[PDB]
């Protein structure tokens, strides 16, 4: 019989939708190298060029929907031995400059998981690949030039007997897509940045290890005759001087099997290595377990009396630098049966409460 | 004039272009692309330029989406030449895009001795909600440029393009640029 | 963050299911002469060979989803002035034996549509590959040789 | 294709065409809404196809067989009938787009869409003749334009 | 001055006139028909001019009826003359219509060296429920001219007329030109 | 200045009063009354003035009672005379009353080269319930000249009064006026 085709519904412009196994739309295949260094990329391709030569049950639907209203889910089940350990970052970036630099500190920014294989099992994130609205699509994302970028942030401590595999599977959850929009308000109530405060080792022994970490954020992250910038971190550099609840997110880079216990404290840069009286300060221990391997230290209103400087001159000594730094020390020693340091990585996520205060003329340069 | 009116806010220097050494004494321009950050002098001219790395400057390279009105200051320098003798005059172009189809959306026209200012604005507006990626392929979303043009090379020094955010302004998304190089402005003895 | 990845959603055995757009899997593309006659193959395969070297929304599903409990629609979009007329007669089969008879008689049995491009501008109908259940598969009708004819059983009265 | 930037005119030989509604679009830099075209047959009852209609972008080839994994329209002709109205909803568009594109700009990298118009079947008949069809924007409902052309200065993209 | 007060908006350049080449040393002028895009240089003077196609310029060139206030910005180049050898003027008119009986609307007089800005505006308005169809017999309407004076055309080089729509601003109507011809800004290297 | 303000309105002009021919050099002057529209000029000195007839004009020479704000803009052309080489000056005076007893309500003063521009205002305000009769005996009511001096004749040609009405204006009462005769502004080739 016939029917009224002008009539049917083949101008339905639903979004993406079902279980996970009907919004898979692609997987992918990481190589890990069985000797991987730090700063070692691993993927690094267009996120549409992710899904080239696929055929899942909403490949052909994801490529061919003008608009989805749901979240980019991307799950990476990779696994070794609680004996070693990794770290690894996969991230997404709006684009791309040629020649570009993919440090840690650059990437994280944005939109980014961060795991260790020894000890989650598996570890899965949502994303917005349009951060300005509720809305994206396939042909959004392919013009756009969005970039997915894997990165091994800190090497195996002990290497496999083989080379290793990190499978991607790149689905479509049904959560609201919301934006993510920095603006020029003084007072703000959350601040994200997942700004890379930085990567700490330390070495196996017995010395007095401490690291400080400047809260003088501002003005990026160093590199030869030259800075990197995320967009964050130049956008919290606009004003002079802030303050806020800081959110910081300590991680675990190493094995299970290098053991050692950290003091967290919020100090001014006078305090001089071999001082023996950090825990006089407020501070926070952390211990880590086998399994566990990420830890939120947050420091409140009443670890800092007023606000300070985004930014500070680069050739102004740890002597005479009135701003706070963040230490971290090790509370006993670092230990373990196979060789290999204790890499922790530290990672601002973002400034609850934030208040900026003035007009930064600006300092060209990084480091205090 | 005489009593000027009042300006108040912080402008930070983005942009330097200085013009081409002696004998060159021919007619001249220079681009600025106010978002990306580049400097492209016309033809085969060595025009010497330097991008600074204020804290605008900065968010305008790294920021993906941005929304909303910047302040431009356009300072000109400026050599030591007689004012009587002075026949130097500047015209500046903003332009969407650098092909030659696209039409200016503004132009300028400065015949100041020595030196001169010239404040103006423009919004970034984009299809995105509101929102702009610069020189995007999608929607064929395009730039600012700001073409500025020399008449006599011998008298004007050189262009100065100082920026500033409203306080409307607004970013989002992130792109991986390379490492900034540390140029710093060579103040004048 | 992590999750039970053995508690996810990923053993739906759903059948597929939507608007016509998203359950589309294959089009198939029949040429007819401009002279042709009477007990004359336009096309005749294999029901699963249509779906080869296809990209619609529900292509993968179709082939994948072990149990569909729905039927096939097939519609045929052809059509020619009044002033011309033929007759045209797509049927599926259950199987097939070599050198086998493609005579209107043998074929029309079982699942058919009958129609006349001069009068009718479309044609649809349903039908279940498997005539004695509820249920089918991708792979049962490519292992059991389901077989799709589409004959002309008049030919043009005016080309 | 028909392009959907349709601000700046149509084309002519070293020179281009105007309307006032068509030029008063372009007033604007991007733009988005409901679409209302109105498609029309022009040639006789006796030529007769099935036409599908769609949004889509430049890069799609011809001799690409999946146009109807986007979502389409279907428009067959009766005798009788001659007009019929293709609506795109605001699910069909993510983004606003430009109202005017250089003219240079290949299809291969222009990222407005496109209304592709594509025979579903065959053009037919007893009688020769082409199978002529008019598309007509005939307006745009909640319309929403943003910013200011400086403008471009050409027709077709 | 000498600091500036603050341009905002984009103006799209409608109409250049550059002026007769040398020997011609005479006191010369042009008009621009502001709403209907037309150059008429007075007398036999071979002016050179072009009328670009901004949307502007297409609007007001295809819209019958129009209401509301549109900004100008004349610029004026601009010869490489030393500033104590200048003695060029620019008075400017507008007016209604182009007879000698009529009035002017507004004149401006300017005698800044080398270069030049002249920011003004003006509201069409008209009989038809505040529309206007410029030029018809209808209710005898007129256009709005801008007839431009070069008194020294060895020193003015070219008259330039950018123009914009208040956000007022409001058309009904269209008429049937014919086909608009290519011409592209050449910009100055 | 460099970026104008933006003038908007419709100013009609009413009075222009060219400078004496050459070899007078001497310093001179000329008054313009600018409600009942009369050009005495200084001495025996032959100005070549003209009073043209906008309706602003008819207004002021016919309506007996009048009140509220006019604008004025005097412009000043304009010989072609080197921009180093001038030393032109003008004054002028705001005066209720023409006798040299009587102050000024108001003075400026411009040395701008070439040609200038000065936009000014004042409020006609009289006794009879805020309305002035232009020079009756009645309340020794008065009305407004315009003296305005050039301090070198051989360099400003023209002065030019434009008038305009601010929205506040009101009249009453009729004059008997003789027949106006046709003056026409011969514009500029």
């Amino acid at each position: 019989m016939e029917q009224n085709l002008f009539a049917l519904s083949l101008d339905d412009t639903s979004s993406v939708r079902g279980s996970l196994l009907d919004t898979k739309f692609a997987q992918t295949r990481v190589l890990l190298s069985k000797a991987m260094a730090g700063g070692d990329v691993l993927l690094d391709e267009y996120l549409y060029d992710v899904v080239n030569g696929q055929d899942f049950r909403a490949t052909v639907a994801f490529l061919r929907t003008h608009v989805i209203t749901g979240k980019i889910k991307v799950t990476a089940t990779t696994n070794i031995s609680d004996n070693s350990g990794c770290c690894l970052m996969l991230a997404i970036n709006s684009g791309v400059r040629g020649k570009y630099s993919t440090d840690v500190y650059t990437i994280c920014s944005q939109d980014s998981m961060t795991w260790n294989p020894g000890c989650k099992k598996n570890f899965s994130f949502t994303f917005n690949p349009n951060p300005c609205g509720d809305s994206w699509s396939a042909e959004m994302i392919s013009r756009s030039r969005v970039r997915m970028t894997v990165i091994c942030v800190s090497g195996w401590t002990l290497s496999p007997t083989t080379d290793v595999i990190a499978k991607l599977d790149w689905s479509i959850v049904n959560e609201k897509c919301e934006p993510t929009i920095y603006h020029l308000a003084d007072c703000q109530n959350w601040l994200p940045l997942n700004r890379w405060m930085g990567k700490l080792t330390f070495p196996q022994g017995v010395t007095s290890e401490v690291r400080r970490m400047p809260l003088s954020i501002g003005g990026g992250a160093g590199a030869t005759q030259a800075f990197l910038a995320n967009m964050p971190n130049s956008w919290i550099s606009m004003w002079r001087y802030f303050r806020g609840e800081l959110h910081f997110e300590v991680t675990k880079m190493s094995s299970p099997y290098i053991k050692a216990t950290v003091t967290f404290l919020i100090a001014f840069g006078n305090l001089s290595d071999a001082f023996g009286f950090y825990e006089s300060f407020p501070h926070r221990i952390v211990q880590f377990a086998e399994v566990e391997e990420k830890c939120t230290l947050v420091f409140s209103q009443q670890e800092f009396v007023t606000a300070w400087s985004t930014q500070v001159n680069p050739r102004t000594t740890l002597e005479a630098d009135g701003c706070p730094y963040l230490y971290a020390i090790i509370h006993d020693s670092t230990t373990g049966t196979i060789s290999g340091d204790f890499n922790l990585g530290v990672k601002l996520v973002g400034i609850k409460d934030f208040c900026g205060i003035g007009s930064n003329p600006g300092i060209d340069g990084s480091r205090l | 004039g005489p009593v000027c009116a009042e300006a108040s806010d912080v402008y930070s220097p983005c942009m330097i272009a200085s013009t081409p050494p002696a004998p060159f004494s021919d007619v001249t321009a220079v681009t600025f692309d106010l978002i990306n950050g580049k400097i492209t002098p016309v033809g085969d001219d060595n025009w010497n330029t330097h991008i600074y790395n204020p804290p605008i400057m900065n968010v305008l390279r790294t920021a993906a989406w941005k929304s909303g009105t910047i302040h431009v200051q356009l300072n000109v320098r400026g050599a030591g030449v007689k004012r009587a003798d002075w026949d130097g005059q500047v015209f500046v172009y903003l332009r969407q895009s650098m092909n030659p189809e696209s039409y200016d959306a503004r132009t300028f026209v400065i015949s100041q001795p020595g030196s001169a200012m010239l404040n103006f604005s423009f919004d970034i507006i984009g299809p995105n909600s509101g929102f702009e990626f610069a020189e995007s392929p999608w929607a064929n979303q395009t730039t600012w440029y700001l073409e500025c043009v020399a008449t006599n090379p011998r008298q004007i020094q050189q262009f100065e393009v100082n920026m500033r955010f409203d306080p409307n302004f607004r970013v989002a998304g992130n792109i991986l640029m390379p490492p900034f190089p540390l140029s710093t402005e060579t103040p004048p003895l």
